Parts: C-alpha cells; structure tokens; sequence
DNA sequence: ATCAATATCCACCTGCAGATACTACCAAAAGTGTATTTGGAAACTGCTCCATCAAAAGGCATGTTCAGCTGATTCAGCTGAACATGCCTTTTGATGGAGCAGTTTCCAAATACACTTTTGGTAGTATCTGCAGGTGGATATTGAT
DNA sequence: ATCAATATCCACCTGCAGATACTACCAAAAGTGTATTTGGAAACTGCTCCATCAAAAGGCATGTTCAGCTGAATCAGCTGAACATGCCTTTTGATGGAGCAGTTTCCAAATACACTTTTGGTAGTATCTGCAGGTGGATATTGAT
C-alpha cells in the first residue's frame, strides 16, 4: 500500500504531541495543517544543515551540521553536541 | 608550581578557558583576569543548575539526574528559564499543566 | 584517536560539591557540556563586541563583568558578578 | 459494557504525556520525511543517525510547544477545539 | 448639527495615520520618561538628544507592531474592539 | 550646580490621544477604556529594558551621557535593530 | 596605480571591506578575494534596494528617497521583507492596511 | 579632530546608476549607511563561525560564499553569489 | 448515594545496559622563566553639544449624548471522542564497506614591512532646488431622509 | 434617490533649509614591491558507523455511535466614539559650561618565545549498580442506576 511519506506523520502522532501540548479537543483539519507546519520547519532547518555539510565537502549531515542550523534558526538545542 | 584554578579556588580550568579565549578570535589580546572571572561565572551557573536538577531528581524518588532533571530544574526557574528561553533541552519533555477551563465540570 | 575536550569532568566535581551522593546520566551530561559552551560563547561574543566599541584591543575582566549584567536575568547576575569578583581577587592575593 | 464520556480520556493522555519525555513520532517514518526533504537540496546524502536523532528532539519540541499557543489562541476564542485558524494566529504573532 | 457616525472617524485616522511617518507621542512628555527611568537606574545621567529620539522611533514601532498583534487578536475572537487580554495574549505568544 | 526637578508620575505623559495615535496607525478600529493603562504598563518595561542595557554601556564606557549609540547598542541586543542613529 | 575595485568592476570599496574584515577579528587571516566577494555582495543588495526605493519615490512624485521610500521597498518585497524580519527603518511609517471586517456595509 | 567613515559616496554611485535623475536625503543615507554595515556585520559573522566550525583559521571568498548563502533568501541569494562570483573572477583575472 | 468496571498507584524482585573505576600512557595543553612589545590609564585642554531658559504656538481633558458592539442566552446540528475490529509497518540486530577523519607532504598564498601615491573626509564659503506649508477652488464621501 | 455639510483633493505658488558644489588641504588610507611564514588542498588510508536486510515485535486505519461543543440568532445593557468646550504645556530658538574627546607621556601588563611538568583523554578491561520493567493486590476515579 503506497502512501506519501508526509502522510506517515500519522493522527494518532500529531494527537499525541497536541496532548503533551495540553490539548483536549481537536478539529479534524488541524492534521493536515500540521504537517504542512512541520514540512517548512524541517525545510528552513535541513536547508542550512546541508548548506554546512556541503559546505564541508562531505556527503554526511553530521549532528554538527544539525546542531548549527537549528542555532541559526534560533532553535539552540542542547545534548547533540556544540 | 599550582594551577589558576586552584590559585582562585575553582573547579573549572582557568588555563583552557583562556585558550578558548585566543583561539576562538574575540579580541586580539586577552587579559589575565579575564579566564578567571569567566571560569568563576561558569562554575557557578553550573552549580545553580545541578543544586536544582540534584533536588529535581530526590523529588522524584532518584539519584541520577536525568534530562529530565534538568528539565525541571531550568522551567520552574523563572531566571534560569529566561536565560534559557530560547534553548531546548533533548529528552526534556514538558512541565505538568493544563489550563483550568479545560478541567471538567466540579 | 583525535581528543575530545569536554567541561564533564568539571561539572562532576561541581556536582561532587553540591550533591555528593548525586549522579548524572551521559545525556545529562552531554547537555551540561551544551549549555557551559553555550554560556561561555554568549558571554564571549558579548565581551567581545563590548572592547570593539570602545575601540579596545584586549578582554579583561571588565568586559567580562559587563557582559555578564547584559547576559543574566536580575539576581543570577548579581551572584555570578560576586563569584566573579571573589575568584578575581582570591588569585591576585596569590603568589 | 461501560464508556468514558468525551474528554475524559484526552485528558488521562494530556497527564500521561505531560509525564513523560519520549518522542511520540515513529523513528522510521520520521526519517524517510527528513531524506525525502532533504533529497530537495542535495542528491544522495548520508545522515549520521544522531543528526536524524536531533531533527526529532528539534522538530516534537517545536510542535508541543506551537501546540500550546494554538491552545491558548482556541481558549481565547472562547472555544476548546484547535482549529487551523488559531495554528495560523499563533504562527502570524511568532513571526514565521 | 452634523454626526459622523461611531466608526467612520476612526477609519478616517487610521487611513491618516498610516500614510504619515511622523512620531505620535509629544518629544518633550516622553523625554522625561526616559528620564524618569533611566535616573531610577543611574542618577547625574546625560542624554544626547538623538538618543531620546533614537529610544522614541524604536518605542513607537514597537507599540505600532504590537497593536497590529493585538488587533488580530481582537479579530479572532470575534471583535474589533482592543482590550488587554489581546495585548496580554500577543505578548505571550510572542515570548515577552 | 544647583537643582533639577523631581521627576515622578511621567508614564502619565503617554496620553491617551496619543497611545490612540500609535493604534491607529496599528490598523485599530475600537479601542476598550482598560487598553491606556495596559499600554503605559507594556511601554514601561519595554525603556526599562533597553535604557538598563544602553546604560550600562554607558557606564562601560565610563561616561555620564548616553549615546544614540548605547542605545542603538542596546536596541541590538534585544533583537530591535534600529536603523536611522548611527547604526 | 589601479584600485582593487576597478580591477574587480565594482564601485564599493574593496581596500575598506577588507581592512574592516580584518580588525573585526573575525578569522586570523582574511583571504584576498574575501572583501572582493563581499564588497560586490553588498554592492548588489545596496543596488537592489536603492531600485524598488527610487521606485517608490516615484510612484509618490518625488525626486528625493527618503525613509519612507525605503520603507515601502521592504515591506512591499517578500526577501528584502525577511532580510530585515527584525529591523527597524527609522522614520519609515507602516504600509496602508486595514482589515476586512473593519470596514463599513458588507 | 578624527574623520568618520561612511558607504555614502558609494551608495551615491550606485543610485546613479540604478536611478539618475533621483536624489537620496541625508536621513535615508543614514539608514542605507546602517544597512550595508548591518548587513556587512552579519554575514562576516556568519563567515566567522564558519571558518571555526570547520577549524579553519582564514576566510576566504568561499566563506563570504556561503555566509550570503546561510543568510539571504531565495532570488537574492542567487543574485548575490553572481555577483559576487563574478567579481573574483574578474578580478583574480586583473592579476 | 453503590456498584462495578477500569485506571492508577505503591511495595517488592532483578538483569543488565549504563555508569563507575583504573592505569597504561602519553601527547598536548598548561605552567614557568626572561626578553620584548604596546595598550590604554593619567594629566591637560580644545571644543562640542547638552541643559536650561524665555518666547510663541497649538492639542488635551472633560462632560455629554447615544450608536452599536459585546456578551449572555438559547439551541439545533454536525463533528470529533470513544471504542470496537483484525490487520502491515516499524523496530531491533547483525554485517561488509563507504567515507570521514588521521597524517604527512610542499607550495600558492598569507602575513610582515617599508616607501610612494591616492582618496575620502572636512572645512570654509558657495549658489542651487525639491518640496513642505500655504492658498483657494474643484469634486467625493457621508448620513439625514 | 435627494441634499448638504464636511472631508479630500490637487494645482499653483513663495521661502528656505536641505542638498549639491568647489576649492583648498592632508592625514590616513591604500597601493606597491621584495622578504619570509605557513594553512590547508592534495595525496594517501585506517576504521568507524551508516546503509541495509531479515527476524521479531505491536500498533495504527476504519467504521459505528452519539455526547457535547461550536456557531447562529436574538438581544438588552452599557461602553466607547464623536464632538463642543475651556484652556495650558509643548516646541523652538538663543546662550554659558560640563564633559567628551583628542592629544601625549609612559609603565604595568600582555605576548613571545622556549623548556619542564602534568593532566585529561582514551581505551582496554575490569567491575559495579539504579532503575526499568515486570509482578500482585491495594486503592483511586469515573459513570451508570
Ligand atoms: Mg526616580
């Protein structure tokens, strides 16, 4: 059964995040119009990895590459190094 | 022959946090107090930190901080949170709360 | 081989003072690392804009001092500029 | 024969959740959106599993947190159901 | 005796008041405000003048842009009238 | 030297007319009677903020007058970056 | 004698940009062609916006740019918009706009 | 009596040759002065952390290259690394 | 209320993945000793522009009057939560090898320095000009009706 | 519509202060020409750890059922807009003096070696334990009656 891989972003996940989110009672709609949220996220993020890993020379996104862009982006995230 | 850190009583090493000055190109000189004063402020917001997280982890039956921990620690530390407002802390998750008019009818 | 150089031995000590029957897990850890490399670049960039406007070739404690009241909320501050200070002076009344 | 009214249940979730730190994206799924995505930029890249590892802990963290503003722009509503509009208020005022 | 109606006034202003650029607060009130404040900081303070007025352009576009938020917010909620839970609610979402 | 007036009670010089000015300009239509006050609160900490920061290079730069550029500085910081005063 | 900006064919000053380049202490040394790319980069997106501002004047019959004129080229203009996401014009206005439900009728 | 330094002269050339007929007031100089400086600081700043993540010490016309890359969205990022591709070239040719 | 169905919680057992421990060990920072360089506090002072003041030119504070907006009330319908049912995708683990990362090499390109030349800023004194602010006179919007 | 009061528009019209000019100057750039140093691409390669496949492990997809939430409609109270009225405070232009900023002197403190002493990182291997994931029955929370 063939399926986007956008779509494997499944109801039952995003409710989950909603959940630890605090939230109690969701429209039907809000499914699709978060993985449209979380695709530009990954976009804007993956864009500036790559641009450092191919900065590099390299063909591997190293947690590095990861780590730096996610600083840029003004989303520092601790544990991964840096 | 002593070191700086224990020429002024410190845990954290003076001599790497004035390397990490030069090579790191934050201004052509770099003064001799300098890694000492950052060294101190370093150790201390560590301190700060592990203080919390240490009770975070006894308010929670355990003896090894987790992420967790530190998660705790950071939130419902209104300074410590603004310093860190803009930072994610891996496998942190999220402080307890719901709003109220979300609560059933009591 | 490479060497890997990391505060975790320093922030163990640190822990060792403050909760001596305390332990911390690898990610705890790691994350500890982050958020001491992190403080010291915020501090370090701070300071270092600080002697360019003063058209300053050096970084000296004072910048480092300043830097600290621009970069911590109100009373984390206050604390770190005492324990700044104190460490100053505690290696200048040393041989 | 016995039934939980609605919310009921959402709620035990919220507590459940709130309590624990596990990513709740399936790994798998999650990494063939980042190659997919990432295949736009550049051609055949490899990603170190940590780095896959990182645009998780990055990407849940982002969401639960616009979850709870997309919360608060319901509740300011006088409402309890998210919509995509209160999504779209919350992301217009971030600045994205 | 002639009446604009309630509403047709204040679109009259705003037309206004977004075509122009000019500072809305009066200098000198605002003037003493900054100093207000800032002797509460730092007493035998001086100012240049450019910095009073540098402090009024970053102020008034802050506030302008927070209006803006908070106009949205008014308007999510179904309103068009601004009350302080929408500025309380901009500010939240926003991070202040 | 001799005197200079106590200053106090001047977040009051914010009139409404003019916290009404700035809010048209905002593209606000109707405006609840509460909203002055918020506004006067919300602008307060807003200088607060940035004079703290500004006056501390001020100080830095161990002078008794504040500069468009402390506080162009200041405003920096803060992720208000102005442009127009020497930025 | 030929400046390094003739040579380059760029207008903005390649001598400055590199003697900024290096006093800045952003790296220990400063390749050749740095302030070269750099100076033309500038160059251009000073061109880029010095063009929709000379429009916008313009467009409001004047002859002369002032801040409004650079106003309107940013918020009008998608890119230069976001390249200045946190960036305040002084004396630059807001654009003209008005929301639907605001106006009067229906 | 010490001089300051400013891009007008050459923001006035290139006005000229986007727009001849047209005039720039004092105050909009002022902002285009602050904007290359802004947009000068950042992207030599985003070059700086470059060169170090890459334990590099120099910055090249790559990292200038990339800094615009990072920085600048879509069309204009394009049109920045021609331009600017363009001008080395020319230029390392000129000797 | 109680009853019972389902959820949570707290006491106890234990295997092992994760964390502690050690010591070889060994390069590489870090400390120490002396020679060399320069940065920026000090004492002095020119000069700007800040604070302060009287003159004159608009905008705010306040009360009144009511249009119309907010929020309360009611409510009918569809929409999302809960939960049944089997059913296919993800997770976990082992396994060559792709490529990052270690290492030595030597040269194009860098810093360093000294002298020559050019340019960009200012300053004193200049005449030029886009347009803000005013006029009056023509047309559009608004709200009573 | 029909009308009129008020706002909006714009086109022409001096007054000037803001911009553009030029000449004269000079300090600090910037360029230019050897002299000397090295950061890093290039070439060569050991070894992670990343791709990938195969065995084992449970959840997500769909459909049926209806509780209760959202939104529509109605509405009356009362809040916020418009506007007249009374009148004071902000703005703007001119005049000594504080302080900032430009010298210049110089020593206290930083950089530059170089050579000795250690510490912190790896790793190899051994050794240890905190807790995660069960269990069991005890108790708590929800909803039907
Ligand atoms: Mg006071």
């Amino acid at each position: 059964v063939l399926r986007d891989n956008i779509q494997g972003i499944t109801k039952p996940a995003i409710r989950r995040l909603a959940r630890r989110g605090g939230v109690k009672r969701i429209s039907g709609l809000i499914y699709e119009e978060t993985r449209g949220v979380l695709k530009v996220f990954l976009e804007n993020v993956i864009r500036d990895a790559v641009t450092y890993t191919e900065h590099a020379k390299r063909k591997t996104v190293t947690a590095m590459d990861v780590v730096y862009a996610l600083k840029r982006q003004g989303r520092t995230l601790y544990g991964f190094g840096g | 022959a002593k070191t700086r850190s224990s020429r002024a009583g410190l845990q954290f090493p003076v001599g790497r946090v004035h390397r990490l000055l030069r090579k790191g190109n934050y201004a052509e000189r770099v003064g001799a107090g300098a890694p000492v004063y950052l060294a101190a402020v370093l150790e201390y917001l560590t301190a700060e930190i592990l203080e919390l997280a240490g009770n975070a982890a006894r308010d929670n039956k355990k003896t090894r901080i987790i992420p967790r921990h530190l998660q705790l620690a950071v939130r419902n530390d209104e300074e410590l949170n603004k310093l860190l407002g803009r930072v994610t802390i891996a496998q942190g998750g999220v402080l307890p709360n719901i709003q109220s008019v979300l609560l059933p009818k009591k | 081989k490479t060497r890997k150089e990391s505060y975790a031995i320093y922030v163990y000590k640190v822990l060792k003072q403050v909760h001596p029957d305390t332990g911390i897990s690898s990610k705890a850890m790691s994350i500890m690392n982050s958020f001491v490399n992190d403080v010291f670049e915020r501090i370090a960039g701070e300071a270092s804009r600080l002697a360019h406007y003063n058209k300053r070739s050096t970084i000296t404690s004072r910048e480092i001092q300043t830097a600290v009241r621009l970069l911590l909320p109100g009373e984390l501050a206050k604390h770190a500029v005492s324990e700044g200070t104190k460490a100053v002076t505690k290696y200048t009344s040393a041989k | 024969p016995h039934r939980y009214r609605p919310g009921t249940v959402a709620l035990r979730e919220i507590r459940r959740y709130q309590k624990s730190t596990e990513l709740l994206i399936r790994k798998l799924p999650f990494q063939r959106l980042v190659r997919e995505i990432a295949q736009d930029f550049k051609t055949d890249l490899r990603f170190q599993s940590s780095a896959v590892m990182a645009l998780q802990e990055a990407s849940e963290a982002y969401l639960v947190a616009l979850f709870e503003d997309t919360n608060l722009c319901a509740i300011h509503a006088k409402r309890v159901t998210i919509m995509p509009k209160d999504i779209q208020l919350a992301r217009r005022i971030r600045g994205e």
